[PDB]
């Protein structure tokens, strides 16, 4: 199986393991995933659309300096912040760090044409 | 920092991850950040006492 | 990390932990999430629509 226990089967995010017999014992080859080539971005707890606060469903809000994207927390794959990426949980008055930005509607442009 | 290089993250944004890890959404922490921080500080003080 | 093992690192849903050295040992401060102020509701497995 694949274990979520930290450092139980190798330094890193466990992927798999291979057993090998050895004199009076066993040898586990732990194949694990290690992040690398980090990059710093500006982040935000939520993004304030018109009278609404949007939180990422499964990801994190980052900024490359000008635009705001939603990515996955373990690999830099920036995506345009749309309605399917985020969810609404009220207004922009209780979140400390909320940042003004536009959430693009994936349906309205097609409906208008 | 225990599974590779250390990747910085603001502590509220990390507590959001740790809330998501138990089945509670991020807005629960973000909307109740002051209450959660006060509860954490009070729990630490009570541990000391 | 964060453990999903029940009661391994505190009574409740584990959030985090902090180590402190003690004479000939280690003391873990386990920060956990505990539900409170429950309320009764009427539930249903599924909902029939059209
Ligand atoms: C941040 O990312 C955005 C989105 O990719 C970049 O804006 C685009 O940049 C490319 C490359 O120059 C252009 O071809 C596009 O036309 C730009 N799009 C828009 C909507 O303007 C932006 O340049 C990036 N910023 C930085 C500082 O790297
Ligand atoms: C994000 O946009 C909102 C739009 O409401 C801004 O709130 C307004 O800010 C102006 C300028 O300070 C005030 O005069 C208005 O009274 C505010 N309107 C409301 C309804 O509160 C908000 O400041 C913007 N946030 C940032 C960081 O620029
Ligand atoms: C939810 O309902 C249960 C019953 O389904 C309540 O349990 C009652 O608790 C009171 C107070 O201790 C007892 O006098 C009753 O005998 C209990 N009923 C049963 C059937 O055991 C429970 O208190 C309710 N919970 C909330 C939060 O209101
Ligand atoms: C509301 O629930 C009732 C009870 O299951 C459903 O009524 C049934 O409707 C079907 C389809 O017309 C009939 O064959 C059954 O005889 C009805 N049952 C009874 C007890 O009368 C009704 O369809 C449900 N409504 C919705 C919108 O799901
Ligand atoms: C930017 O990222 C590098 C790694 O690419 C990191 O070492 C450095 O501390 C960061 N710079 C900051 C936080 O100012």
């Amino acid at each position: 199986g694949q274990s979520k226990r930290v450092d139980f089967c190798g330094k890193g995010y466990h992927l798999m393991s291979f057993p090998q017999s050895a004199p009076h014992g066993v040898v586990f080859l732990h194949v694990t995933y290690v992040p690398a080539q980090e990059k710093n971005f500006t982040t935000a707890p939520a993004i304030c659309h018109d009278g609404k606060a949007h939180f990422p469903r499964e990801g994190v809000f980052v900024s490359n300096g000008t635009h705001w994207f939603v990515t996955q927390r373990n690999f830099y794959e920036p995506q345009i912040i749309t309605t399917d990426n985020t969810f609404v949980s009220g207004n922009c008055d209780v979140v400390i760090g909320i940042v003004n930005n536009t959430v693009y509607d994936p349906l309205q442009p097609e409906l208008d044409s | 920092f225990g599974a590779g290089p250390a990747l910085q993250i603001p502590f509220p944004m990390q507590m959001a991850y740790r809330f998501n890890g138990i089945g509670v959404t991020q807005n629960v922490l973000y909307e109740n950040q002051k209450l959660i921080a006060n509860q954490f500080n009070s729990a630490i003080g009570k541990i000391q006492d």
